[PDB]
């Protein structure tokens, strides 16, 4: 449960992988 | 109240401050 964490929506993980490893 | 959405993708976002180093190599933001 990371993805309601950051926001309800309009949020993936996959958008940390784009500029960190 | 000034209209400015903020949230954890914001955060997210703004790691590109210490990411994207990538060193001296230089790529298309992708």
């Amino acid at each position: 449960g990371i993805v309601e964490q950051c926001c309800a929506s309009v949020c993936s993980l996959y958008q940390l992988e784009n500029y960190c490893n | 109240f000034v209209n400015q959405h903020l949230c954890g993708s914001h955060l997210v976002e703004a790691l590109y401050l210490v990411c994207g180093e990538r060193g001296f190599f230089y790529t298309p933001k992708a």
